[PDB]
């Protein structure tokens, strides 16, 4: 589970970044 | 525009992202719970 | 009718579940901490 | 708290369901 | 729309929150699992 | 913990504000 988690949450943190990114551009 | 349909995806896929996340933060918190209450019984 | 306003409520909805199962996740928590550091002041 | 937690996160995948239904007819 | 506008930087920004929260909560998770594994390994 | 219940109560108010937001934007 702790391996799932990780996972998620490092995908979660780039779109985060990403999502903030284009909410910048728009 | 699809400039704002594709903020508005990577929203959706990001609460998808917390979901999942927390889904399996309480699973794993299942497990943590079953064994503090393993060890408590043992001592206390 | 604004087209992305359907689905705009929801990610708000969907932020509330969110929060609200996050913080039940933390009560659930902090009696395992607590649990855990009782155990481990108690036990000689 | 466990039961509670899981109507939550059930109501939740309910939800996200719903909005990935939206998302896809809004595109 | 433009009128959303404030509504989605506010959506944005409650991801954000979220997001702290829970991996906040992941790191103390992987703290209480740690603890019991110690406490499992001292009891038994 | 003291963490976790700030960022908390940084959601809870952010979470106000939008709904506030989406109603007026109704």
């Amino acid at each position: 589970y702790t391996s799932l988690i990780h996972s998620l949450i490092e995908e979660s943190q780039n779109q985060q970044e990403k999502n903030e990114q284009e909410l910048l551009e728009l | 525009t699809v400039q704002a349909r594709q903020l508005l995806s990577g929203i959706v896929q990001q609460q998808n992202n917390l979901l999942r996340a927390i889904e399996a933060q309480q699973h794993l918190l299942q497990l943590t719970v079953w064994g503090i209450k393993q060890l408590q019984a043992r001592i206390l």
